């Protein structure tokens, strides 16, 4: 209540935008099974774009 | 469910035997002892036998 | 051969032929991968000899399993960082080149860096 | 300044700061197979401290609720009297008290050493916040850049060849 | 049960070492009191000494399988707080501490 | 007091001289070190070089 507090503003128009899907920036540490999850985040970015 | 990913490195078990004294049971080829393992998927469209 | 030797070579035959069986049964809905190549998993097992033969002496000569599993703990994270690049790579390429070109970064990476990162941990052992 | 700093529960004005939902949250995705055994330590001994500090968060909160519902009843206190009405009210005033509370974040020596490690743990901890956890980690990368903690998975990172994950928020340069 | 008192305050300081030795919930107590007992009028032999550690050899090779040179090829020797009766070098190495342990 | 005033006085020298790398590296492999049980010093091929023999000796004549 006095000191700096961190902005709470976020995109909220992308659909998706928050499906990060494993890469470089993000390493390689993720649950093994998540290799669908990118494949299906991929096909959803191409179909939005 | 989610598939066998294409390869997994697996850590051999370490004083599961305990016969001679012999921390190490897998040996390569060469004859260098083994700490770990590649397992390959191949055919993911396939049933895994029980 | 004898009624017994026969009946232990049909046993180990099939034992053996689990796969001839199970690769007519397959699913639909699946996501299906380009498995990677028998050169890149000869190649790759080249590799994890390579690493074996490096780490071999100071693994024999210790005494005590606790240093070893430390050892096997490290070096298997290790792998293990490169091993899920692996896999997201190889399960998202389109064709075998993807696949071919994901196995050579991974084997590269495990040959220079893998192999600096054990002899480091196994000169302060 | 306790005389206790060396406490790895205790913490400081300047700590890393992060709150009790958010700790739980991060727990959810994480995996100790990844962690080295230091990290391992560093995680149990801060769920020991969480739990006896979660446990007594509403005991900090129990006189704020309270006079909150003294207030709302009224002007009176009637002591046995009035006691269905408000801990009748207070029954839902408390929880807004401990809400509030849990919502805050606290410093704490074991949040700066978890989160801001410059080793392997750090490195990993981070990532999965920044991946699985996205609205943790725009918040823990604002409150980490405006405390002067500088890391590659920051999305204030001035020196990065790559563009941003999330949405930067305002700040001075 | 298999050791020669009725209870362990009956044995001498070799059971005290033992029990200082290992873990309170640690059943190789039980090893090293047989080490003990084995070592009984022995350890102040050089030949009794020897005599004792060839029963501890018997001992685990009666309690335990084993093979012909396990004993012989064990690396260590020493034993810790944590080490269990549950392998015949365990069993043999807790019989060779209560024999060094014991006294007279 | 004397004596050791004089001591002291006499023999000081400030280190002149910049720690060189080979001291730096050695005091960096000097974490471990102590006198209390001797390290068992284990010689791998692959990440050590040279010959055993040679080694050893450098091994023992550094700690
Ligand atoms: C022998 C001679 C020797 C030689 C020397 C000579 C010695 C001579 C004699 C010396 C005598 C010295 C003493 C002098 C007299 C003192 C009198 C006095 O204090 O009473 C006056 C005091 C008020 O004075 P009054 O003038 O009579 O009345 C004022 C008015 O009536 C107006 O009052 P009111 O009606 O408006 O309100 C009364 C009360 C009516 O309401 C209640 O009673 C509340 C009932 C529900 C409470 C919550 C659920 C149950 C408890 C959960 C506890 C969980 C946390 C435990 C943490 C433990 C570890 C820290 O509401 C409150 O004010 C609430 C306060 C108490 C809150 C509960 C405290 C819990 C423990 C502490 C936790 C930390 C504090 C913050 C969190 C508090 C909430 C948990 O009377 C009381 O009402 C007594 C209340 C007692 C509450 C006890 C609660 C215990 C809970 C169980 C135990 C929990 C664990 C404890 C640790 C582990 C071991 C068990
Ligand atoms: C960490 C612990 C705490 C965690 C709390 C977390 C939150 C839980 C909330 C759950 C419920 C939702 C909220 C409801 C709000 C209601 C507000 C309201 O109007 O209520 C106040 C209302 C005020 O009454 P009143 O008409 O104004 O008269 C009071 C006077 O002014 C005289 O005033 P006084 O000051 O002298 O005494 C009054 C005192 C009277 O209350 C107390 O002293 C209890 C304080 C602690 C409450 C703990 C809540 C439950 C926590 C989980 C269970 C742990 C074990 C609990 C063991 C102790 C019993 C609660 O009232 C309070 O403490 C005020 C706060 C009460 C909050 C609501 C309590 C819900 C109780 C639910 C269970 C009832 C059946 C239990 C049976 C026994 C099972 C072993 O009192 C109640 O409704 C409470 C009744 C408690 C009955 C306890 C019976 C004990 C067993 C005795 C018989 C044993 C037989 C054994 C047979 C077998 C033998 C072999
Ligand atoms: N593979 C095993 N087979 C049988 N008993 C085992 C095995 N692993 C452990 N134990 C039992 O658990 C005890 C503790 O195991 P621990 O992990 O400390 O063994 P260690 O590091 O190989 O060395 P040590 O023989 O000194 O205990 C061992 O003494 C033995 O009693």
């Amino acid at each position: 209540l006095f000191d700096f507090n961190p902005s709470s503003i976020k995109f909220e128009k992308y659909p998706f935008y928050y499906w990060i899907n494993s890469s470089q920036l993000t390493e390689f540490n993720q649950y093994r099974k998540f290799v669908i999850r990118d494949s299906i985040i991929y096909s959803l970015n191409n179909y939005i774009i | 469910p989610g598939e066998v990913l294409p390869l997994r490195i697996i850590k051999y078990p370490l004083g599961l035997e305990t016969i001679h004294n012999n921390i190490f049971e897998n040996t390569n080829n060469e004859g260098n002892v083994e700490l770990f393992r590649l397992r390959f998927n191949s055919n993911s469209s396939k049933m895994q036998h029980k | 051969m004898d009624t017994i030797q026969k009946m232990n070579y049909e046993a180990t035959v099939n034992m053996g032929r689990q796969d001839l069986i199970t690769r007519e049964y397959t699913f639909y809905s699946d996501y299906e991968f380009i498995p990677i190549q028998e050169d890149r998993k000869q190649q790759m097992e080249d590799a994890l000899n390579n690493l074996h033969k490096i780490i071999h002496p100071t693994v024999t000569q210790l005494k005590k399993k606790a240093n070893v599993q430390e050892i096997q703990d490290r070096v298997f994270r290790k792998l293990q960082g490169w091993e899920g690049e692996l896999n997201t790579c190889v399960f998202s390429a389109k064709n075998v080149r993807d696949s071919n070109f994901c196995a050579d970064r991974f084997t590269n990476r495990i040959n220079t860096e893998g192999v600096e990162f054990v002899k480091q941990i196994l000169r302060e052992y | 300044m306790d005389n206790n700093y060396h406490f790895w529960g205790n913490g400081d004005r300047q700590d890393v700061s992060l709150s009790y939902e958010d700790y739980y949250s991060i727990l959810d995705c994480l995996l100790d197979e990844k962690l080295s055994p230091q990290g391992l330590m560093k995680f149990k001994n801060l769920h020991e401290v969480s739990m006896y500090g979660v446990s007594y968060v509403p005991l900090y909160c129990f006189p704020v609720a309270y006079g909150i519902s003294h207030m709302l009843t009224g002007k009176v206190r009637r002591g046995h009297s009035g006691y269905r009405n408000l801990f009748s009210l207070m029954s839902v005033v408390l929880p807004f008290t401990c809400w509030y509370a849990y919502t805050t974040p606290i410093p704490r020596r074991l949040y700066t050493e978890i989160i801001c490690s410059n080793n392997a743990d750090g490195a990993y901890v981070r990532n999965r916040i920044k991946q699985q956890k996205p609205g943790i980690w725009r918040k823990l990368s604002q409150q980490l850049y405006n405390k002067n903690f500088r890391f590659p998975e920051l999305n204030q990172d001035l020196t990065a060849t790559e563009f941003p994950l999330d949405y930067v928020a305002p700040h001075k340069f | 049960a298999q050791t020669a008192h009725q209870n362990r305050y009956q044995g001498g300081l070799c059971y005290a070492q033992c029990n200082e030795l290992f873990s309170f919930w640690n059943p190789s107590i039980q090893q090293c009191w047989k080490g003990c007992d084995f070592g009984v009028g022995r350890v102040n032999d050089p030949e009794g000494r020897i005599e004792a550690q060839q029963m501890c050899k018997r001992w685990a090779a009666e309690l335990y399988w084993t093979y012909k040179g396990e004993l012989d090829t064990i690396k260590d020797l020493r034993v810790h707080a944590d080490m269990y009766p549950t392998t015949p070098q365990n069993v043999y190495r807790a019989c060779l501490a209560g024999v060094r342990r014991q006294k007279f | 007091y004397s004596t050791n005033k004089e001591a002291l006085i006499q023999n000081f020298e400030p280190l002149n001289r910049k720690f060189t790398e080979e001291e730096v590296e050695q005091f960096l492999r000097n974490e471990g070190r102590s006198q209390e049980e001797k390290r068992n010093w284990i010689y791998n091929p692959h990440i050590h070089g040279s010959t055993e023999g040679e080694w050893k000796a450098d091994i023992h004549e550094k700690f």
